């Protein structure tokens, strides 16, 4: 095999992909250029600028022994013995190795992790960004200058809610990466109350119909335009070519897998218009530039894989043994037409430069007044190194003059790197379609919504409703359950809940949503109205119209003395005449309270003496007075079994109706109707039955009085119980079927007192 | 050194063959129960199955055990080889070592990441069960939480709820209580005290720990979960401040009797558990028949005699001594290690079998030993008979989901001999059910109370309330409530009343409606001689006024007025029958328009006799009708001014006062009622002074001696009405007799002698 072992006072261990994995007898072949050579040299220069530093470690020098990976977990695992192996208690003499600068795959990491933890070795990685390996319970010697996976999560998450993005779509990818970061991103979207819609699953099967029915679905929605992707560079670059194909139109905020690379923009760059792609900070280093633009096969010997890099680079053979490739030509050099720096060799330097200061502090502590190496670090325990002087390291980057306060390499409590983020949206020129950087996130969102194209006229994404005012407008939750729909409910309908509208009182309005379920004040109560004074006046008038006539009969009662039981009858007619006075301005009470049942009761007293005063002229010393007697005790007996009608409920139950605004009623004498108006119809077709048979018969021409009055009452009661019935039985006014009431029963009064009274005013005029 | 063996197929060990070292060196001393005798039995093993032509016939099982030297950080680099073997280093198919739980977690963590399948067979650490960092241990030993769990049923078999566990400092305690409390609190046991016992602790400490657990009295059980000699300082400090307990000890205590050396009378009734197992007799015979001149493959042997029996090997006197002569006391690990060993080699069977089914050999499919198939798919789906199992017991080797054994435990008790002797005795098993005779163990004998330690107070949940708690969660502090405070809910008794006692429901106050509203028989014999008595004068006015218009004296007097009267006495009668009658709303309505037609028309009797007196009868009716009407005005006005209402309320106790009288009151009543009466007697004091005695002298002196009667009886029954304030029965009583003796006063006033006279 081949390795660096270059010696020195403190050697710091290495892991790079310096060949490609392969499969059957090659364990790994192709050299890989950029993760593995790349990087590797720029582990070598810091070394170098270490070594030639005169303020970090100036009396200590350090030595590499840096092995391969060949981008497989069980070959690093291999090869990492070589790094504990010299620390167990000739023809390989191993190096004490202080700390591992290794990674560059999570897998490999996290094996090399497990390996080293048990011999308490300080290892720092410079490319992995797994979130596994922030656990420090299974890797507790782990550090990385580069921040975990789930950062791009918090980044992009803010960057939705700085547009108000709240109902969106989420679409993965198979694997470790992906998943990580989609519940990530979920665990962000629910701390920030952000509606996730659909979670698609992408694989590497690379089936063409996958894709097109992941664009399928997350078309059959018109609601969610920003889709938010957790997807690896060729998925991501198959997705939007199926989303092209389709000719559908979304709002991409992708992560680091999509970035500003340009393969995935190749022949679709109308789809991918407009989208938004989180990528790693990370800046150019010129003196690195300038130390590999200068290196050549010939005098780099220290690289024992420069030779095959070489000759796979410039595709030719520096010693073509009748081989099929060209001979190298002894000017070849790389230069900057054929070389680009990779984007994590400023993070690999960080790791090497951090390890350099956790070294130098710890030298620095333990044996003061002396720059060399020292007894109390022969021991060179990996517990202080790390626990106490790696994870409290505090330095600017060695190489950036120019940028000194976002330039700190620190770990955290957890041994990562800083979170530092570039937002770059894909925008066109006119013709070129180009990425751009429009904000950057390194702790704090910072974006510049100016020069951003397709989202300065942000794409409206609300969480799939609108906000709709409480006054009587229910939510109701369908299949969906971050979805509204805002339906109304009734007016009369009182607001108590958001799932549904909770009713509240039968007749009451609400007051704003919730605060009116109290009892809706009833118009029934109405006094000195333009219905109500009128009738009070003429029922009064009617009042002293008759007590007028009973003075005046009384006065005319000396001289007549023939009468002597029409002067008892003249007296109980007045008295019924006045009863039922007094009782029509009973019905008019406003407040009705529940001595509406007296006032039934009073009704039927009143109608029964008109009933009785009836009978008895009719039929016509002692006998009078025993007729009026049992007409009395008949009198009697009826108001008896009228109060047994309210020896069931006298005030009621309750009185509602169809309306749900007014409810005007008088809830305190709510009694059946229909029956109050069955047993004030008897009454009347009795009365009626009892007066018809008089009039046909006979009377005496002194008495012929007595039967036309009989006569003119029984056609007044007649109609009056035709009139009053068919008003009350279905109508059921609030107050217009009182009122009538009343007039008919006074007018029926005075027209029987009329009839009664005719004759005495002849006679007394 | 290292011990190899040749073999077809190598399996590992590892056994603490050296003690701790320390700085002095990395290992010192060599153990010979825990390093030399397992790892003879693991020799003993692999012998055995190389000579069963019934387990791997062709198939030779090799060996290569190290000596961890009672170190995890020695124990790496000595694992440091199996690993470089897979990568002359000889191919292992798994290793069966790991005696103690830090070396067994550094070996599964070091093995892990190379696919090395390892059974222990004596680390039973709770934290090596969990699949996550382990993906190739297995142990037989079952782990500490299921020694907890028997634990726990042994306390719930007693009843005994309120305990106080004590654990330990180290590493051994902390996970076995924590797994403990949440088996406990979901078998319904109350934890009093908690703490922790160091090794540095001095006779202070432990004195102080021992008066802490005796701050509790009703706390008499302790469950100790601890180390050797955390429980023997612990007795001894108990046994010096002579405190009393029934322990219920771990595998810590077991039946080791270094516990109890010196502290036998603090020690008895105490239940501790310990791992079960029996010794092997083929292994006895094997070791005891072992000398360091034909024993070659064990290279620690020599050291191991020459530690043992104290002797050198540079002086030929080593010879003497052997292991037949002195007596030979197996480990109790032995079992363990012979089961891993023979669970090893019946999953490589198995494998080979479902891999070489042609050949009786290894074949070319098993040259590379892969750990994931053969731990994941046959050393788990391992079951088959112990070997060397004695006559008739049923051991079975087998592991769980997590690669743990299968729980067995025996119970011991520290007895109390009859000859003076303290031994442990076994009472019972724990293989997935608690197993207790109850009839070896002393204090489970019928006697006045086994030790019981109930709870911190006496439940209460038949009749009384527990809602009371003085501080503890689970202390029940019931008293009884109040007889009207019926209980309702378990955390609260119901105001609700005592009279509405619940009929066995305990659920709303059920209303109980035996109630004293009235007496209807006991006392309304009299109120029915009244009525009687009414009815019997109605009838006779009845009669007296058939022949009234014939008399001249009746004649002259008024019709109407006699009447009238007659109808008063009658309203009097019926107002006295209401009276008697049940209250309510009506019935009270009813009795207070009664009363004031009665001193309505009492008042226009009297009015319309002065009238009379002094001087027609129409005017009279007239007067006496507007008296009745003011009358009845104001008592509408005083119905309507105060409602009736039912619905009385007492004192608690069954009372039964309900219904007394109508929730109105009749202070309104009572003063129009005085009223009238004082109206009364100012007319009968007019017509008094009035000097009509020479014309109508019988009648007049008839109705003045009946208004002097009446003023009388009134005055009179006055006071009492005042006075009694309760009573409402007698009160009722009471104002019946009186209204009677006014309608028998009014019956017998002026208009009987006119009767008389006429009948005569
Ligand atoms: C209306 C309510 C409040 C009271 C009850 C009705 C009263 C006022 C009525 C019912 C019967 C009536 C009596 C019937 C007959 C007679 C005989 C006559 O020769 C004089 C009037 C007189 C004596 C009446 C007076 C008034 C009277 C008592
Ligand atoms: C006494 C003779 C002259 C007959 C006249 C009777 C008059 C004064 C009576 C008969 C019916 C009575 C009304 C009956 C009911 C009510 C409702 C109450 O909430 C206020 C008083 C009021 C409004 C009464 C006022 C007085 C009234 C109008
Ligand atoms: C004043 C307004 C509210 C009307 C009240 C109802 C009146 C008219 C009713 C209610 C009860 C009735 C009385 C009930 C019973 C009797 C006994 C009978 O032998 C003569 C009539 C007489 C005395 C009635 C007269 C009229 C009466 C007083
Ligand atoms: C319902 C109860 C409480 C009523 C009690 C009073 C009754 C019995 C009284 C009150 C007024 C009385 C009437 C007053 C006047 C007369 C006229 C007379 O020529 C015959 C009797 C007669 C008709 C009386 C009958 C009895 C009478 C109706
Ligand atoms: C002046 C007197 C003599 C008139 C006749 C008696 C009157 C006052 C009596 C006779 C029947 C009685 C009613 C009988 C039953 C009930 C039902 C109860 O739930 C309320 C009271 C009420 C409605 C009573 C009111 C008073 C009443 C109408
Ligand atoms: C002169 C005579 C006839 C007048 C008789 C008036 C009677 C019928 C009136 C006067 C006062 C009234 C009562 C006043 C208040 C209440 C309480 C209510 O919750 C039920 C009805 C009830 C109990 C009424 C029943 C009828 C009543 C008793
Ligand atoms: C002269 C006769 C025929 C009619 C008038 C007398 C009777 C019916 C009148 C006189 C005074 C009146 C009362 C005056 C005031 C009130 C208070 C009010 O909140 C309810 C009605 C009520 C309780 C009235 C009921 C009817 C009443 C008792
Ligand atoms: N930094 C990475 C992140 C990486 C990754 C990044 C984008 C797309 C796919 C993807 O695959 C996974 C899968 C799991 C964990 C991390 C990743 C690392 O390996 O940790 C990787 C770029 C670094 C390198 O390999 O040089
Ligand atoms: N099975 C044990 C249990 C052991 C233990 C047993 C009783 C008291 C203290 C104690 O120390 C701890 C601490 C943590 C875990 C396990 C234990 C093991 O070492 O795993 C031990 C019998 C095995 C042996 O050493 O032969
Ligand atoms: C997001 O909403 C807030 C208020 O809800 C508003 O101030 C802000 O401008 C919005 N951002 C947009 C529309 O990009
Ligand atoms: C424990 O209580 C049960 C009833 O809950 C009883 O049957 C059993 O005998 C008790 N155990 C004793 C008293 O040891």
């Amino acid at each position: 095999r081949r390795e660096i072992k270059i010696e020195g006072d403190l050697v710091l261990g290495g892991l790079f992909p310096i060949n490609e994995k392969g499969t059957g007898t090659e364990e790994c072949g192709r050299i890989n250029e950029d993760r593995g050579i790349q990087r590797l040299e720029a582990m070598l220069f810091a070394i170098d600028e270490i070594n030639k530093d005169d303020y970090l470690l100036p009396g200590v020098k350090l030595g590499v022994h840096i092995l391969d990976t060949c981008s497989r977990d069980t070959y690093a695992l291999e090869q990492s013995l070589e790094f504990v192996r010299a620390s167990l208690t000739q023809e390989n003499i191993p190096l004490l190795i202080a700390g591992v600068i290794g990674g560059s795959y999570s897998s490999v990491s996290i094996q090399v992790a497990n390996l080293l933890r048990l011999f308490q070795i300080p290892q720092i990685s410079y490319a992995s960004t797994s979130a596994k390996l922030s656990d420090k319970s299974r890797y507790d010697y782990f550090a990385r200058t580069v921040p975990p996976d789930f950062y791009q999560a918090k980044a992009m998450a803010e960057i939705l809610r700085f547009f108000n993005w709240t109902y969106v779509s989420t679409v993965a990818s198979e694997g470790d990466y992906g998943e990580t970061g989609i519940e990530a991103f979920e665990q962000e979207a629910r701390l920030r109350n952000i509606c996730i819609a659909t979670a698609e699953k992408v694989g590497r099967s690379n089936i063409r119909k996958s894709y097109d029915s992941v664009i399928r679905e997350l078309l059959q929605k018109p609601n969610a335009r920003v889709v938010v992707l957790f997807m690896r560079s060729d998925d991501s670059r198959e997705l939007i070519a199926a989303a092209s194909r389709a000719n559908a139109s979304f709002t991409w905020v992708a992560s680091d897998g999509w970035g500003a690379q340009e393969s995935i923009i190749k022949g679709s760059e109308h789809v991918a218009y407009g989208a938004i792609t989180l990528e790693l900070a990370s800046q150019p280093v010129r003196q690195f530039d300038r130390y590999f633009q200068s290196l050549n096969p010939y005098n780099n010997h220290r690289n024992p894989w420069f030779r095959d890099f070489w000759e796979q680079k410039f595709q030719c053979s520096l010693q073509n043994k009748r081989n099929h490739r060209r001979v190298c030509d002894k000017h070849l050099a790389i230069d900057s037409s054929n070389y680009e720096q990779e984007s994590k060799i400023m993070f690999v330097v960080n790791a090497v430069y951090a390890m350099a200061h956790a070294l130098h502090k710890m030298q620095r502590t333990l044996c003061p007044n002396t720059t060399k190496l020292c007894d109390a670090m022969k021991i060179l325990d990996g517990k202080k190194l790390y626990k106490d002087y790696l994870l409290k390291i505090n330095f600017t980057a060695p190489f950036n003059p120019n940028k000194d306060a976002d330039s700190i390499v620190k770990f955290d409590t957890f041994g990562d790197g800083m979170g530092r983020y570039n937002v770059f949206n894909f925008q066109n020129v006119g013709g070129k379609y180009s990425y751009l950087k429009v904000g950057h996130w390194a702790e704090t969102l910072s974006l510049d919504v100016n020069s951003i194209h397709w989202s300065r006229n942000s794409v409206p994404t609300s969480q799939c409703s609108d906000p709709c005012a409480p006054n009587e407008m229910k939510n109701m939750q369908p299949g969906d359950v971050c979805c509204w729909i805002c339906i109304p409910c009734e007016p009369y309908e009182y607001l108590a809940d958001e799932f549904t509208c909770m009713d509240c009182g039968s007749g009451q309005w609400p007051t704003a949503d919730l605060t009116g379920c109290y009892d809706l004040p009833e118009d029934y109560i109405r006094w000195e109205d333009a219905w109500a004074i009128g009738p009070v006046t003429i029922a009064c008038l009617g009042f002293m119209c008759t007590c007028m006539v009973v003075t005046v009969f009384i006065k005319h009662n000396n001289t007549p003395l023939v009468k002597a039981s029409g002067r008892e009858l003249c007296y109980i007619l007045l008295f019924g005449v006045g009863l039922s006075y007094c009782m029509t301005f009973f019905f008019i009470a406003k407040p009705s309270p529940v001595i509406c049942a007296l006032r039934r009761l009073g009704l039927g007293s009143s109608f029964a003496i008109c009933y009785s005063a009836l009978l008895t002229k009719t039929n016509c010393f002692i006998s009078p007075s025993s007729q009026v007697f049992i007409c009395l005790g008949l009198i009697l007996v009826q108001i008896v079994m009228v109060s047994v009608w309210l020896i069931l409920e006298a005030p009621g139950t309750r009185r509602y109706t169809l309306a749900e605004k007014r409810e005007t009623v008088i809830l305190k004498c709510n009694v059946k109707d229909s029956s109050m108006l069955i047993s004030l119809t008897y009454d009347v077709i009795l009365v009626i039955l009892c007066t018809v048979y008089a009039f046909k018969t006979r009377k005496c021409p002194e008495n012929f009085n007595e039967a036309k009055f009989i006569g003119f009452t029984m056609y007044t009661t007649c109609i009056i119980w035709l009139a009053f019935l068919p008003i009350f039985y279905v109508t059921s006014s609030d107050y217009r079927v009182q009122t009538t009431t009343m007039c008919i029963s006074v007018s029926l009064s005075g027209f029987v007192v009329l009839g009664c009274l005719f004759a005495p005013k002849v006679h007394i005029i | 050194k290292v011990l190899t063996l040749e073999g077809d197929l190598v399996l590992g060990g590892l056994f603490p063959v050296h003690q701790k070292g320390g700085p002095a060196e990395d290992c010192g001393p060599v153990n010979e129960h825990r390093g030399i005798q397992r790892l003879e039995a693991m020799l003993f093993a692999l012998d055995r199955i190389n000579r069963d032509p019934h387990l791997l016939p062709g198939v030779r099982l090799g060996a290569h055990i190290l000596d961890s030297c009672s170190k995890d950080t020695h124990a790496l680099e000595q694992a440091l080889d199996f690993v470089r073997a897979s990568l002359a280093p000889t191919a292992i198919t798994g290793v069966i070592g790991g005696s103690y739980s830090d070396v067994s977690i550094q070996v599964a963590n070091l093995l892990r990441l190379f696919q090395i399948p390892q059974i222990s067979y004596a680390s039973t650490s709770a934290k090596l069960s969990d699949k996550s960092r382990y993906d190739y241990f297995a142990r037989t030993v079952p782990p500490d939480f299921f020694q907890a769990k028997a634990m726990a049923e042994i306390l719930r078999f007693f009843n005994w709820t309120y305990v106080s566990t004590v654990a330990s400092e180290g590493d051994y305690g902390e996970t076995g209580i924590e797994a403990f409390e949440l088996e406990a609190r979901a078998r319904n046991i109350c934890v009093a005290t908690s703490e922790k016992v160091g090794r540095a602790m001095s006779r202070a400490a432990f004195e102080g720990v021992v008066r802490a657990l005796l701050q509790k009295p009703s706390a008499r059980v302790a469950v100790l979960f601890t180390r050797s000699e955390d429980a023997r300082e612990l007795l001894a400090a108990s046994q010096r401040l002579n405190a009393s307990f029934t322990w219920v000890a771990s595998d810590g205590w077991g039946a080791l009797e270094s516990v109890v050396a010196g502290s036998e009378g603090a020690a008895e009734g105490a239940i501790t558990i310990e791992l079960a197992s029996y010794p092997i007799s083929d292994f006895a015979s094997y070791f005891q028949s072992l000398d360091p001149w034909n024993n070659s493959r064990n290279p620690w042997f020599r050291e191991f005699w020459e530690q043992r029996f104290r002797c050198s090997f540079r002086q030929r006197d080593c010879a003497a001594h052997s292991l037949r002569a002195v007596p030979f006391e197996q480990e109790s690990k032995i079992m363990f290690v012979v089961n891993a060993v023979y669970a090893m080699a019946h999953a490589l069977h198995n494998m080979h079998r479902a891999l070489c089914p042609n050949t009786t050999r290894l074949c070319d499919a098993m040259r590379p030993v892969n750990g994931r198939r053969l731990y994941k798919d046959f050393v788990l789906n391992v079951k088959f008979d112990a070997p060397f199992r004695p006559a008739d017991t049923h051991n079975e080797v087998r592991f769980d989901r997590f690669g743990d054994g299968i729980g067995r435990y025996n119970i011991f008790t520290y007895l109390r001999a009859g000859s003076g002797r303290y031994r442990y005795q076994k009472v019972g098993y724990w293989a997935e059910g608690l197993t207790l005779d109850t009839s070896l163990i002393p204090w489970a004998s019928p006697s006045a109370g086994p030790l019981p330690a109930s709870r911190c107070s006496e439940p209460c949940l038949q009749n009384e309330v527990k809602s009371v708690q003085p501080g503890e969660v689970c202390c029940w502090l019931c008293i009884p409530c109040q007889p009207y405070e019926y209980r309702l809910d378990e955390f609260t008794c119901a105001d609700c009343g005592l009279g509405y006692w619940p009929n066995a429901s305990l659920t709303g106050c059920f209303e109980l409606p035996q109630e004293y509203i009235r007496w209807g028989d006991a006392w309304a014999v009299g109120p029915v001689t009244i009525a009687c008595l009414g009815a019997l004068a109605t009838l006779f006015v009845l009669g007296v006024f058939v022949r009234h218009n014939a008399t001249p004296v009746v004649k002259a007097s008024g019709r109407e007025l006699c009447y009238i009267l007659l109808g008063g006495v009658f309203l009097c009668y019926c107002m006295t029958f209401i009276f008697i009658a049940k209250p309510s709303t009506a019935v009270c309505t009813l009795r207070r328009l009664g009363l004031g037609t009665a001193f309505s028309v009492c008042y226009s009797a009297l009015l319309t006799k002065t009238n009379r007196i002094a001087r027609s009868p129409a005017s009279q009716v007239a007067i006496c009708l507007a008296l009745i009407s003011g009358q009845l005005l104001i008592v509408v006005a005083w119905l309507v001014v105060e409602a009736p209402g039912t619905g009385k309320e007492t004192a608690p106790e069954r009372r039964e006062v309900v219904t007394l009288r109508c929730n109105h009151r009749d202070a309104s009543m009572l003063g129009s009622l005085a009223y009238n009466v004082l109206l009364i007697a100012l007319c009968t004091l007019y017509a008094f002074k009035t000097r009509k005695c020479p014309e109508n002298f019988n009648e007049a002196k008839f109705i003045g001696f009946t208004m002097y009667t009446t003023c009388i009886i009134w005055l009179a029954f006055l006071p009492i009405f005042y006075v009694t304030s309760s009573d409402y029965r007698v009160q009722t009583t009471t104002m019946c007799v009186s209204v009677s003796l006014s309608g028998s006063v009014v019956l017998g006033c002026l208009f009987a002698p006119k009767l008389h006279i006429i009948l005569f």
